[PDB]
């Protein structure tokens, strides 16, 4: 139940966009500099330029969630924690979405933005637009058109450099990961613990004792270890449950944050909220 | 001897409870499902009739007419001698008889040749006076007790076992006790008629048995089949649902057996500690150390026996099969009734002053009767133990000191008052009572499966097997893994190596002195995508950690090819893009358009949206929309009580939680 | 549930009380009570953890009442897609539609 | 487990039907409330058994008819109070009395 | 029978409570107090001896 | 709770280790472990949520 | 071992007495026997004669 949940959290998130929008050829609109925030057609890549520095501020345990019989056998003499996981019947499954489809939708979220049911309009009539639910004069935005461009421009890049150092803002992406690692090699050492038996070996139990001497034994090991596992799947399910209050207010800031003017206090941002732009991150997403 | 196929047959009651509307679940001895059996025809043509054997069990069915087939022989070897049991039909009843019989190469009824002669018997029994019938049974030899099942169908095939399913039900349980191996029938002949019987082997299963509303068994489900077969047996339903199920890891069973001992060649000296001339006091107890050697002790069947015999850290079945490191051995002698003080945890004179075990012993105590060589008719004197003294011993600690004793500290002069001697002699007799004759005892102490060894039992080594299943015993540990040589380095004083789990992985050869490492063999995550049941029964499979382009898959039947969630076998891969019917996993998905496929999954709908600096665009047109959402509100209410889930209507139990403390009060508290 | 040999003899407690006397039937039925405990233990974690993913839905359930149906709103998609003009509430078992 | 033959020295008594007692059929022994069966045992059957493993079913030693046991205790009960320093008076709801 | 004894600040036994007696004496046992606060409780379920 | 038996004869650990030796000890202080174990993991699971 | 073996998982009961008087003569009695040699070890509640 808890894996389905994974699924649909992020599906809830991304997935609002019914409609696939081609990312634009041009990236300056009325002064406004979008590239940084959209993919380059020259680079390869398919994600932007800032969602290339969030990837890798974030240490990932796993690249790839297929190991091979041979490669852990090939490798023994490195103690891999992954292989002693698997070693021991714990798995971890891949996600129903590709990093690279979520690069795809947020793309779209940010060409949709740039450019508009579609209703296009140019990217200073609309600035203009917010002007007036903030409280201020259209006039104001076309007298001062060039100085406002400007510092969105020094404004986007002052945030560039700020994750290109040391960053502790995903800090609590990075926690996400080491928990769900922690939990994991928890139980593997736990497997090493006498439950009152004389030891905690199968296998030199049943060298030394016959089958009416090592019934009593194994039942405590069985007991003992049955616990472990479900101290285990009860803490994932406290655990999963916050997460999903976490991907509900974010699916929330989605609709209100970057589909429209929020006149709510400090909902999208400190002052007067004018627009929002979303950017995938590894299990998670910015603002 | 050609091959046939038992589709579903071989099915019997477990036990004799009685069950109804129910779904039960049990470990034994059953035919699995399309197994080999092989056909055995009888015709004036050919007369089969060899001996098969056993092997923990079979399935014997017979479609034939006329009564050609009457019974069968059950033995080990099959002559006169060794004992032979017969059940027959000799067509005015049945008659059971387990005899040393002269057999019949050829045994057979005439339209009676089955034996020459009948000695040393022990059981009887007898009862009172286009193929149309099939009649089965199951034969097992459990505990001393052959166990007969029988079941009868009538068909119309013509030479070939029908398919179908059938449920047996007992009908013998003969208190035999003898050693069956092998078999045979019995055929009459006329030539001889048309018929034929087929033979199937038991082995250890798990089965999912239906009991309809009547209390019959109607069908039954196979855990070991097929990947489907194991989902329905951990869900316990007969249906499945469509969608992708999480199953056992990749499995593998051993091929082969290695035993590795080290290099002995002497028998232990037995007779120069039993068997030795002297032995000292109980209070100078002496040691002896025991050298590289085979510990037999079947060789003591001949000669010695014990009226003592006790192991502590070990079990008694299992000291062939082992080795000993740090063996050492202690002798002395007591008197009948202080035998019992040898042991850990006891008081008295013996255990307080003498001679004392630890509490976390490992060994075995062995003694036994005497008299007739320590103990003379004028009265014997040389064996003494000690019974003043300051304080009590430690564990494998001895005092010979002789200093005249005085409670108190306050030494004295052997002639004094409150001055005594510390030993007592014992003054063993020829005619006293059994409780003050002699006793010689030994005891033994060793560790196991924790350092080198140097004494072992009788067994035979085994050449090395690397890079493959296999069962392993080194020195007494035993189990399943694969071997492969390792690059770690161990100490001479060092034997086993273990990681954190405290799993043996890694181990000295004894003989060559290599140092190998140790793996289990199941590893690998699996899956199951189904349509349903009630729309298919077929299924694809996914391996997770398998790249297929030694393959570890549990078949490969077609359609295999590489995803980027793993190896799929069992789906049409297509290049359309459809809704996602099914989640695979990392962009995959699969449904049933009729064969299963599997597909790339799509984002939406593409299109291009054209900026323009001086346009924009103003809708002239409206529609009312009217839409639902749904939400739980809240849940049921439940409440629980304690006692009457827990000890149900027994007092004594609800008096047991009582003293249990019984916690039931929090409980109530959270639900309320 | 109640059918699982916690380590004991038998999961009968009948049966174990009627070939065991009282000190030995107490080593078994020690054991039966300890697991019976823990199965209701479980139950009762499991329902704490899903009476809190309920009570999140009916607050939510709750903030539409006073927001959709009682008066107009205007954020984005939390009374329906388009521009939201009025709703109407009707009961279902365990819930409620909008 | 199965039908016996050899059995200890007791005296015997007649059936109680639809009444809460104290059985012993053949050594096994327990309450409940005894009444007459529809299920038909195979000859070799002496008892029979729920899911739950429980006892519910048994064959007469005497007149081989097939009997149903269930248990003696059922129903939900509460207390309803104003308060001890107010009132030493109660309430009670049955809930599944008619 | 069960009782609640109730011992004072001396040590001597003062009070006590028979569990056995009616709904609302089984009510303060289970609680293990001798006040009851205004409500509903759920009880043991009817017994039949 | 720490008045409970958990299986073991008695509760208190110094009753139990003045008249049992080491060995007959040591089952019965299993048993009073393993229950005290659990009441620690039932209060911390309860705080969580 | 190659005699009489009980099985690990025995129900019943075992009854041993004394017949000195009846089955022991002065002149020693030898028409009772017991197997020491055999390949391998009996299964339970099975003989080898
Ligand atoms: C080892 O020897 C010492 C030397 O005598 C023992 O110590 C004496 O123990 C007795 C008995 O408790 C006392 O009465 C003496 O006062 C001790 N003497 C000294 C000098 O300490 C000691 O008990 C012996 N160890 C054992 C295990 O018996
Ligand atoms: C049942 O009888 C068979 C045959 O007499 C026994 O098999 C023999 O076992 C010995 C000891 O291992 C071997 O040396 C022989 O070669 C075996 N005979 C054959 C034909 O293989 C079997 O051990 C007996 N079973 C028991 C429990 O005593
Ligand atoms: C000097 C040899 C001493 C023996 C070697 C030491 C340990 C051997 C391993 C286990 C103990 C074997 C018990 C031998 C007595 C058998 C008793 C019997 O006949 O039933
Ligand atoms: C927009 O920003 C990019 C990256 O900083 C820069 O290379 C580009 O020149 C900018 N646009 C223009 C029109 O200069
Ligand atoms: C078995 O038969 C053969 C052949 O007659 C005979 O020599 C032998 O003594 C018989 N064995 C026994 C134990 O009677
Ligand atoms: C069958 O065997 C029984 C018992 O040995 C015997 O009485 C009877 O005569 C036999 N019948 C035939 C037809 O051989
Ligand atoms: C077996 O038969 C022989 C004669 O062939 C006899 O001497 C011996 O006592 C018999 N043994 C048994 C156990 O019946
Ligand atoms: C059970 O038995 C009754 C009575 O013979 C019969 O009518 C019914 O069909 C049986 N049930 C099944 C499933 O065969
Ligand atoms: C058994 O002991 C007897 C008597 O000493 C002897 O004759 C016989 O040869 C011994 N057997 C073996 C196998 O040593
Ligand atoms: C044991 O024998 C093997 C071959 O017979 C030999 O290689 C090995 O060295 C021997 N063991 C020792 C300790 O010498
Ligand atoms: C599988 O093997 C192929 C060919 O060796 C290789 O190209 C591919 O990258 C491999 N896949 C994985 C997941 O290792
Ligand atoms: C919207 O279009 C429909 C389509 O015929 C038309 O009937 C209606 O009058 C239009 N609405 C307005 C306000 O023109
Ligand atoms: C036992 O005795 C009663 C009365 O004496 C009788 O009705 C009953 O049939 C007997 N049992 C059997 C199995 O016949
Ligand atoms: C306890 O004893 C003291 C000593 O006389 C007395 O004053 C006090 O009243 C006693 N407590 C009660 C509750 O009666």
């Amino acid at each position: 139940g808890i894996a389905a949940e994974q699924d649909r959290n992020t599906r809830e998130v991304f997935a609002q966009v019914k409609q696939m929008y081609k990312t634009p050829t041009l990236k300056y609109f009325g002064g406004f500099n979008f590239s940084q925030i959209l993919p380059d057609p020259l680079k390869p890549t398919k994600r932007s330029f800032i969602e290339d520095l969030l990837f890798n501020k974030v240490t990932l345990a796993d690249a790839g969630f297929m190991k091979q019989y041979g490669e852990c056998l090939g490798d023994i003499n490195a103690r891999d924690l992954i292989c002693a996981q698997k070693f021991n019947g714990l798995t971890v499954l891949p996600p129903l979405l590709t990093d690279d489809m979520i690069a795809a939708y947020t793309a779209a979220l940010v060409s949709g933005t740039a450019t508009a049911a579609a209703l296009q309009i140019p990217f200073a009539m609309q600035m203009a637009y917010r002007f007036n639910g903030i409280g201020v004069t259209q006039n104001v935005l076309y007298e001062n058109q060039k100085q406002i461009a400007n510092q969105f421009n020094k404004a986007i890049s002052q945030i560039q450099e700020s994750l290109t150092t040391t960053s502790t803002a995903l800090g609590k992406l990075q926690d996400v990961v080491n928990q769900n690692a922690q939990a994991l090699n928890t139980l593997v050492k736990q497997l090493s613990s006498n439950f009152g038996a004389i030891s905690s070996v199968l296998n030199d139990i049943l060298s030394r004792l016959d089958k009416v001497e090592a019934e009593v034994q194994i039942d405590r090991l069985i007991t003992g270890r049955l616990q472990s596992l479900q101290t285990y799947v009860t803490q994932q399910l406290i655990r999963a449950a916050e997460i999903r209050a976490s991907a509900n207010l974010a699916a929330t800031k989605m609709s209100e944050c970057v589909l429209g003017q929020s006149k709510r206090v400090d909902f999208c941002g400190k002052g007067y909220h004018l627009m929002s732009f979303p950017q995938a991150a590894p299990h998670g997403v910015v603002f | 001897y050609t091959q046939h196929t038992s589709s579903m047959r071989g099915v019997y009651y477990p036990d004799e409870i009685f069950r109804s509307d129910t779904l039960y679940l049990t470990q034994d001895l059953f035919l699995p499902f399309y197994s080999n059996v092989t056909g055995f025809h009888t015709i004036n043509h050919t007369f089969d009739n060899p001996v098969i054997p056993f092997k923990d069990g079979i399935y014997f069915a017979a479609t034939e007419k006329s009564n050609v087939v009457r019974g069968w022989v059950f033995g080990s070897t099959m002559n006169n001698k060794s004992q032979s049991v017969i059940i027959i039909n000799n067509s005015t009843n049945v008659v059971i008889r387990a005899c040393n019989f002269e057999l019949c190469d050829n045994p057979f009824f005439a339209v009676t040749m089955i034996f020459d002669n009948a000695f040393n018997c022990t059981f009887e029994y007898i009862s009172d006076a286009n193929f149309k019938h099939l009649r089965e049974f199951v034969f097992k030899n459990k505990d001393g007790f052959l166990y007969v099942y029988k079941g009868y169908q009538p068909i119309d095939v013509v030479r070939d076992l029908p398919s179908g399913f059938n449920t047996l039900k007992p009908i013998f349980k003969l208190p035999l006790g003898i050693n069956i191996t092998n078999f045979r029938a019995i055929l009459t002949a006329f030539g001889t008629s048309a018929a034929a019987y087929f033979v199937g082997y038991l082995k250890p299963t798990t089965f999912m048995l239906k009991y309809d509303e009547n209390g019959t068994i109607t069908d039954a489900v196979d855990c070991s089949q097929n990947p489907l077969a194991e989902l329905k047996c951990s869900v316990k339903s007969f249906e499945i649902d469509k969608g992708i199920y999480q199953t056992s890891n990749f499995r593998v069973v051993p091929s082969g057996d290695v035993v590795r001992f080290p290099n002995i060649t002497n028998l232990c000296p037995f007779g120069e500690v039993f068997n030795a001339t002297k032995f000292p006091s109980v209070y100078a107890w002496e040691r002896k150390k025991i050298s590289n050697c085979v510990a037999d002790y079947s060789v003591l069947y001949n000669s010695t026996f014990f009226s003592t015999f006790k192991c502590y850290g070990v079990s008694a079945t299992k000291l062939n099969d082992l080795c000993f490191s740090n063996v050492y051995a202690d002798s002395f002698v007591v008197k009948g009734d202080d035998v019992r003080q040898i042991a850990p945890g006891q008081t008295g004179v013996i255990a307080d002053y003498n001679y004392k075990l630890p509490d976390d012993f490992m060994g075995c105590v062995l003694a036994w009767n005497t008299r007739n060589i320590d103990a003379t008719s004028t009265g014997n004197y040389n064996y003494k133990y000690r019974y003043l003294r300051h304080g009590k011993l430690r564990p494998f600690e001895r005092d010979i000191s002789n200093v005249p004793f005085s409670p108190d500290g306050k030494p004295c002069t052997p002639p004094a008052l409150n001055c005594y001697w510390p030993l007592n002699d014992y003054g063993f007799y020829t005619t006293t009572g059994i409780g003050y004759q002699p006793y010689r005892v030994v005891v033994l102490s060793f560790e196991l499966l924790n350092a080198p060894a140097t004494v072992c039992g009788p067994k035979l080594s085994t050449d090395l097997i690397k890079n493959q299943c296999v069962n392993f015993n080194f020195n007494g540990l035993t189990g399943t893994g694969v071997l492969t040589p390792s690059s770690k380095r161990f100490q001479p004083f060092q034997q086993f190596g273990r990681d954190v789990s405290d799993f043996t992985d890694s181990v000295r050869d004894p003989k060559t002195s290599e140092i190998l490492d140790i793996s289990p063999c199941s590893f690998g995550g699996v899956s199951v995508i189904t349509p349903g049941t009630n729309a298919s029964s077929e299924v694809a499979v996914l391996y997770q950690d398998v790249n297929c382009t030694a393959w570890r898959i549990y078949s490969t039947g077609n359609n295999v090819f590489q995803t980027q969630a793993g190896c799929l076998i069992g789906a049409e891969h297509v290049d359309t893009s459809y809704e996602c019917d099914i989640p695979i996993g990392a962009g995959i998905c699969a449904s049933y358009h009729k064969s299963i496929v599997a597909y790339t999954m799509s984002l939406g709908a593409d299109s291009s949206i054209a900026y323009s600096n001086n346009t924009i665009a103003i809708p002239t047109n409206f529609s009312i929309s009217i839409t639902t959402e749904v939400m739980p509100v809240s849940m049921a209410k439940t409440s629980v009580d304690c006692n009457m889930y827990i000890c149900g209507d027994s007092t004594e139990c609800a008096n047991l939680l009582l003293q249990y403390g019984s916690f039931c009060t929090q409980l109530n508290r959270a639900l309320s």
